[PDB]
RNA sequence: CCGCCGUUAGUUGCCAGCGGUUCGGCCGGGCACUCUAACGGGACUGCCCGCGAAAGCGGGAGGAAGGAGGGGACGACGUCUGGUCAGCAUGGCCCUUACGGCCUGGGCGACACACGUGCUACAAUGCCCACUACAAAGCGAUGCCACCCGGCAACGGGGAGCUAAUCGCAAAAAGGUGGGCCCAGUUCGGAUUGGGGUCUGCAACCCGACCCCAUGAAGCCGGAAUCGCUAGUAAUCGCGGAUCAGCCAUGC
């Protein structure tokens, strides 16, 4: 009965995150519907690399930004205690939903 | 082209509604020519801004009701 | 005359038609991506210099 | 080009008769993308023009190729100065290019009313010699042996 | 068979050859074409005098065409040169009302682009 | 009794069920004939179905999506090209250099930021 | 980035196989398939026929893929002492009861003209109507803005959802089905000109975009020249987006 939403930047760093989540989470709590993944939404824009005003000299840049989804089902003690205490993003962000 | 009711300016308003209760002198300069043109002056010689100076115009009658600028020419040299 | 533009409408001024955004880090609205407020070569010299996460050069 | 000789390249295998100077004609009408309009005009085109005659499409077809089949062409060589028009016998890939291609031109003049009446008179009149890129192609023929003196002097 | 001003368009879809004309385009025609009678389609070449009278008498007998429009339009912009309001200025002095881009263009108003001299141009290279 | 294939061409995927039966096809939820009532690469991409005489051996269901019906229509056709591949390998052998298992390289691709599009640029001046 | 295969996971989706079924996955049910994606694999002229002192060239098998796979990002030692102090920083030089602060008003929108670069046509491979297919890509709870009431609509009233694979922006278009035009400035075309308005915004005079009644100009394919480009490329086709209150955005 559980909904958790992932948005996190560092495809690497969140993957082995939103492992462990699933992962620990197939520990601490039952059956983890594993992430089904939500497309890498993108802030797309461009810009200059000159000053000297001209109509040449272009890079595009992207802000990659990745989203990662999580099903639980019904929840236990041990998940709420451990899987509330640690965390270690150093960047990425988690924002989470019991609908 | 405002849907209903039109715009106008309120501080030739005041100076009018003083101006018509009398009908004074014939000095209702403005250095505002924004406001659309309004009848109810009895039609002065509005002596306008002109980007640069205080340019005049009298105000008759064929004017319905159209803007005030277009004529303080303000564009100097013809063609 | 350029420390009064910045000043303007730094402190709100009147309507909503006279909000021109501005990088901070150099001082311009001009092609400043409102997303963050900043010009298009600063936005380049801060995402240049590394400070900056999830930023990425392109390579797609 | 230079180093390069360039290469060849297949021709859409017509997916009614299997040929190549079908959809190379095809791809002559075909305008701005839209393959299909124009490839209909000629099938239409040679619907009606098998209605018209007593033989298949593919043979008063290949008649007015043969009614063209530019052999000789002109092209342009220098003298330190003074401009040649060199008159050279064709690799038959050309010839049969611009044979489609100049067809279409005849076809271009046509004053038909829709295209499909255009293409089919014009394959009428050329499958017969009556044709008017096939009277350009002998002109341009006439062209080659004008210049039969630049035969001898080719760049 | 006329109306107004020896005005007669002969064989062709009727409301497409009144739509050819003078101060009435697609719309009005369809509005009167709808409002007295006639189907669209039919041809002229079949016609009977009695639609085309009372045709002719939506049309003059409710506005203005012609004569008039022609004339109403002069009298406003008589009206724009009365006073010399910017518009009427722009009516003399040869150019549109739009007060857009005449620096190079124009020349839907005035004739034909008589070179000055080009006034002799710089090293642009 | 299952013979599921793929087949994906620009920007398209397809999804092609073939089944046993009377090798006629219904698309998406129209008719071969009636779907695609336009283009005739529609029989064109019945080409494996011709390439081993089969449009009548095996039934056919469709779930072809993407791009535009074209592109749609060239993935059918590798579709029920690879569906009789899986069921019988005996067929791949024998359409290889048909030029059935080889794809594109193709898209609208990519905008340049220095041309119209791509190929085209601002026309030169000089002057 | 994209093309194939696989392991890895299904409130995208799916009768693929069953059921409810208002015969719309609409709903139980599944997640095989689609996609979405973390990570890998996979192809090197490895091999075969041949030629060559070799480099390697021609054919062939194989295979999702060939013998740089279609594209990127990368731009050397140094030049042109090109250029940007008005994007910035910054040295030097100059203004200071102002070259500064404040502001209202006008001005970069002006015009007898040269040119570039963009747009939209001069029709019958084409325009108008209904009819109905098949894209991706994105921005959106200081916002995106639907669904109903209105109206010709722009656009407004009630306002529904959407922190968003689940709601929205949003409707693709060429096409093609049925008809109508008939080679004529031609229902080709839409500049210009008048009057009716709605939105946005304090407010659209010099200075807006759009729905509408009226004209329907110049133009029936273009001198001397010059221009792009080897394939999903010319061409054609539509859009999102970004700066941005709206808005001249055909630009990019």
């Amino acid at each position: 009965k559980i909904r958790i939403k992932l948005r996190g930047f560092d495809h690497k760093t969140l993957d082995a995150s939103a492992q462990k989540i699933v992962e620990a989470a197939r520990r601490s709590g039952a059956q983890v519907s594993g992430p089904i993944p939500l497309p890498t939404r993108v802030r797309r824009f461009t810009v200059i690399r000159g000053p000297f005003k001209h109509k040449d000299s272009r890079e595009h840049f992207e802000l990659r930004t990745h989203n990662r989804l999580v099903d639980i089902i019904n929840p236990n003690r041990k998940t709420i205690e451990q899987l509330m205490t640690l965390d270690l993003p150093t960047g990425v962000e988690i924002e989470i939903k019991t609908v | 082209s405002l849907k209903k009711g039109v715009f106008v300016d309120d501080h030739l308003l005041e100076k009018v509604l003083e101006l018509n209760a009398k009908g004074e002198k014939r000095l209702i300069k403005t250095w505002s020519r924004r406001s659309t043109i309004v009848p109810e002056m009895v039609g002065h010689t509005i002596a306008v801004y002109n980007g640069k100076q205080h340019v005049p115009v009298y105000i008759t009658e064929n004017m319905v009701g159209h803007k005030l600028g277009e004529f303080a020419p303000t564009r100097t040299y013809r063609g | 005359a350029r420390k009064a533009l910045i000043e303007k409408a730094k402190r709100t001024p009147k309507f909503k038609v006279r909000a021109y955004t501005r990088c901070v880090r150099c001082g311009r609205a001009r092609s400043v991506y409102r997303f963050f407020g900043l010009c298009r070569i600063c936005l380049r010299e801060l995402a240049h210099k590394g400070q900056l996460p999830g930023v990425r050069k392109a390579s797609w | 080009a230079r180093r390069r000789r360039a290469e060849v390249r297949q021709l859409q295998p017509d997916l009614v008769y299997g040929d190549v100077l079908v959809t190379a004609f095809i791809n002559k009408i075909m305008r701005d993308g839209k393959k299909n309009l124009a490839a209909r005009i000629f099938y239409d085109a040679c619907k009606i023009i098998q209605e018209k005659t007593g033989q298949e499409p593919l043979k008063v077809f290949k008649q007015a190729v043969e009614n063209v089949k530019p052999r000789m062409e002109v092209r342009s060589r220098r003298v330190g100065g003074a401009n040649y028009q060199v008159p050279m016998e064709v690799s038959p890939r050309r010839q049969q290019s611009l044979a489609l291609r100049w067809l279409v031109q005849a076809a271009n003049q046509r004053p038909e009313r829709r295209a499909a009446v255009r293409i089919a008179h014009e394959l009428m009149d050329a499958a017969e010699g009556k044709g008017g890129a096939v009277k350009k192609k002998e002109d341009v023929e006439r062209m080659a042996e004008a210049n039969r003196a630049y035969a001898h002097y080719r760049w | 068979a006329r109306i107004a001003g020896v005005e007669i368009p002969r064989n062709k879809r009727v409301d497409v050859a009144l739509t050819y004309i003078y101060g009435i385009g697609k719309a009005r025609a369809k509005e009167a074409l709808e409002k007295t009678g006639i189907n669209p389609a039919t041809r002229v070449k079949d016609l009977t005098e009695a639609e085309v009278v009372r045709l002719r008498e939506y049309v003059e007998n409710t506005w203005k065409l012609e004569g008039e429009l022609r004339a109403e339009v002069a009298a406003n912009i008589k009206r724009l040169m009365d006073i010399g309001c910017y518009r009427g200025l722009r009516h003399r002095r040869g150019l549109p009302v739009r007060g857009q881009r005449t620096r190079t263009n124009a020349r839907t108003r005035k004739g034909p682009r008589k070179t000055v001299a080009g006034k002799k141009k710089a090293p642009r290279k | 009794e299952q013979y599921y294939g793929t087949g994906r061409r620009k920007e398209a995927v397809a999804r092609v069920f073939l089944r046993p039966g009377n090798g006629k096809v219904t698309v998406n939820g129209q008719d071969f004939n009636e779907y695609f009532q336009g283009l005739v690469r529609a029989v064109a991409a019945l080409e494996p179905l011709r390439a081993v005489d089969a449009l009548g051996h095996f039934d056919a269901y469709i779930t072809v999506r993407g791009g535009g019906k074209s592109g749609q229509i060239d993935a059918i056709k590798l579709g029920i090209a690879r569906a009789l591949v899986q069921y019988n390998p005996d067929y791949r052998a024998k359409l290889k250099p048909l030029g059935f298992l080889t794809r594109d390289a193709r898209v609208v691709e990519r905008k340049k930021y220095g041309k119209h599009k791509a190929r085209r640029a601002p026309q030169y001046s000089k002057r």
